[PDB]
């Protein structure tokens, strides 16, 4: 929730905008796709199996205008304040619980899934730095998810110092790109693709 | 005795990488109030120099005239100028370095600004003697290689013990849960055969000597210290 | 916070404390490097001299301009300090660095050691207060595949007519 | 012609040589057109490259009654030398003796062929800095780097094996043989233990025997890679 | 954590130090 230059978009607002753009693109390209929004690191929690600090804002369901408006309610500074008031921020978390919640959400749906994808919007290269057991649990959960058939991808956001994937996220992503082991001083190039709205229906 | 202390200090010091105007060198310098000793190389030839207070004063007077400094102060300033560069590179230096390879000799010119004023020095390094070159490069390198071979053997024995423990676990009515976390048996011959054809071409490239200083300096220092203690 | 350490190491009650003074940074007053070691009843100081400093630095393969404080601090952190006490002399062995270092210490006069002991006690109290306050404050306070629709290549944006 | 001898000498391994209660490290490449020799004692290096004409001139003066062409003499010398350099504790019919006069080493080899005496002296002067560097320094640095890479690979393999053992430990059973328990591998702790315990003996070059016996294939591979 | 205090505790170096122990407890300055 901090802006480095005081004029550029904050990571949270940019992530919300990307999610909204993806929702709008899906509303036209494919109406029979499932999208979900889950927040981790919040004070409140709501899940089927009820872990801590994991909030499932929206389950896996077809995109709609109501979800877009719900996301829009957190659009800007007033939206950020409302999000902090209703949900909270700045709490400890463990990635294993988040990944297991995502797996439970995937398993909840009954329609046959052609693809199962997870998007990680964060700007923390080393979340579990002080701890080590939590990191190992995260690696084990990521490996279990990869073996299950779930593809996880990270959209690293602005980092005041610098974002490095070789610390913890090197073994977390499904497939590593040809040149992705360097330090990224700028936001992921995939953000531009996500924000590029596509208004066209494509049939399988 | 002062020369002996200078030689011992030079032997103790580790190699450092120096980036001149165009080329690169591996250098070891030991400076004391009684003089200094320097050894430079470029992986093809080795030059050595060693000077005492009188030579330092004469050279300072003849190079940078209008400066009236005792040899101790000049040596201290030279150390202050050089040591930071050798310890770390790619940092604010403001100290130009150049080399001239005259017939059977080398001249290393260093230029700096001492409190905003010019400060020039020249190292007249002649070809290093075979004895010093051997003692400083060959024997320490052989010792390092032998130590690394011993380390490899120890790691292989540890891997064999771990494989035995894994075999015991498997045979004790066990069933691995995560099939992906399945390490194959370790064979020394197979590992060496794979390595020599997969990684040796890229792992044996000294280049300009940067990997040697960046990787094998602690072992080099330990081997040199052990050799000095032995004799 | 000059480097210091207490011996013998372990949960046993302390019986000796050593620290270093001098080589102050900045352009202000600078004093020669020295080591003060006390059992809380008797004090030993190096009583070094510039010739002694040069000889000590050259003996252990150390440059004249080299600073010994970082090595002392690193050794104190690693607890690699050994002591041997004679009738009127002390020998200190440091193994925190790549090469062992030997230091010789002699008993300080009582009349001069007493003010030194008082100053050391006051300094220790000040450091204890400062570090306690700091701890209290800190501890608690496939290429070309669309991401949106997998299985379909990402169509390029419609450009239109672009004259050459 | 001349270049082939240098390439052969470069592509050859070091061998241990014993003579008059003294040791040497020798690299020899002998062909019908001459030979190349490099001898070191861990303190100085001497080199000798010799062609057929000088071979004949020296042989006719060393063995007055020997009537041989340079090719036959070189072949006999190679057949005499290679078995000794390859391994020791064999029927060594040749005796070696090294001497320094001012700066060059004279290495005299005396043997018997068909029961008749046969002498040959290598007058090897101090090796040039370039030759010494190319033959000892760069190959040794390459070997050290390769061994460090091997150590890193071994550490990674140990980490993977430890992860598997931890998988069994956390979800599994207990070993029937409790004596096989192995402690987790830590790179820093292992390096510290090695440095303070076994480095003094591991880094003992001695008279050059361990260098020849332990790692020579790595040296040959590094030299071959440097050539290409 | 035996409590203690120094006077002056500000930037000026402390002169006196006060503490308590053994709660024959006596405040020692």
């Amino acid at each position: 929730f901090e802006s480095q230059s005081e004029d550029e978009l904050t990571p949270f607002d940019m992530s919300i905008q990307c999610i909204q753009s993806v929702y709008i693109s899906k509303i036209i390209s494919s109406d029979r796709d499932l999208l979900a929004v889950v927040f981790y690191g919040t004070e409140k929690d709501k899940n089927s199996v009820n872990f801590k600090n994991i909030y499932v804002l929206q389950e896996l369901d077809n995109p709609g205008a109501k979800r877009i408006l719900e996301l829009d309610q957190f659009k800007g500074q007033q939206g950020q304040k409302r999000f902090q008031d209703m949900m909270g921020h700045g709490s400890d978390y463990s990635l294993s619980e988040v990944l297991w919640v995502c797996a439970n959400l995937f398993s909840d749906v009954q329609f046959k899934m052609s693809h199962k994808r997870i998007m990680l919007f964060t700007n923390e290269d080393n979340p579990h730095g002080n701890d080590s057991a939590k990191a190992s649990r995260a690696r084990t959960k990521a490996g279990d998810l990869r073996d299950t058939g779930i593809f996880l991808d990270l959209m690293h956001l602005k980092k005041p110092g610098g974002f490095d994937i070789s610390l913890f996220y090197r073994d977390i992503i499904s497939i590593a790109e040809d040149e992705d082991l360097r330090v990224h001083f700028e936001e992921s190039s995939k953000l531009e693709d996500l924000l590029r709205k596509v208004r066209a229906k494509e049939t399988r | 005795p002062v020369m002996e202390e200078l030689e011992q200090g030079l032997l103790m010091q580790p190699w450092a990488w120096l980036q001149l105007a165009e080329n690169s060198l591996l250098a070891k310098v030991f400076i004391t109030k009684q003089g200094y000793a320097l050894l430079v190389s470029d992986l093809q030839q080795v030059w050595h120099e060693q000077v005492d207070t009188s030579v330092v004063s004469q050279r300072a007077k003849e190079l940078n005239k209008r400066l009236t400094a005792p040899p101790a102060a000049f040596l201290c300033h030279l150390d202050n100028l050089l040591r930071p560069l050798l310890k770390d590179a790619a940092h604010p230096s403001e100290a130009t370095f150049s080399c001239d390879c005259v017939a059977d000799a080398l001249i290393l010119r260093v230029r700096s600004e001492l409190s905003g004023l010019p400060f020039y020095w020249n190292f007249h390094c002649m070809l290093a003697s075979p004895s010093l070159v051997s003692q400083h490069l060959i024997r320490p390198l052989m010792g390092m290689s032998l130590a690394l071979q011993c380390q490899v053997r120890e790691l292989a024995t540890l891997l064999h013990m771990k494989d035995l423990e894994i075999q015991d676990y498997q045979e004790s009515g066990a069933t691995l849960i995560r099939d992906r976390l399945k390490t194959e048996p370790f064979e020394e011959n197979s590992f060496l055969e794979q390595f020599m054809i997969e990684k040796l071409p890229e792992a044996c490239s000294i280049g300009d000597g940067k990997p040697f200083v960046m990787n094998l300096q602690d072992l080099y220092m330990a081997v040199t210290t052990q050799e000095v203690q032995v004799g | 916070s000059p480097p210091l350490c207490t011996l013998p190491p372990g949960p046993e009650p302390p019986r000796f404390v050593c620290y270093c003074e001098g080589e102050e940074s900045g352009e202000g007053d600078r004093g020669g490097f020295n080591l003060y070691v006390t059992d809380a009843a008797e004090l030993w100081s190096t009583c070094f001299t510039p010739d002694s400093l040069a000889a000590l630095k050259a003996r252990f393969g150390l440059s004249a301009a080299e600073d010994i404080t970082p090595r002392f601090r690193a050794a104190c952190e690693q607890q690699a300090v050994a002591l041997t006490l004679q009738e009127d002399r002390a020998s200190l062995t440091l193994s925190g660095g790549p090469s062992a270092l030997a230091f010789d210490l002699s008993k300080v006069p009582g009349p001069e050691a007493a003010p030194r002991l008082r100053a050391l006690t006051l300094g220790l109290a000040k450091r204890v207060w400062s570090l306690e306050r700091r701890l209290a404050a800190a501890e608690e306070t496939c290429p070309g595949e669309s991401l949106i629709n997998p299985g379909f290549k990402s169509k390029k944006p419609a450009g239109g007519v672009d004259f050459d």
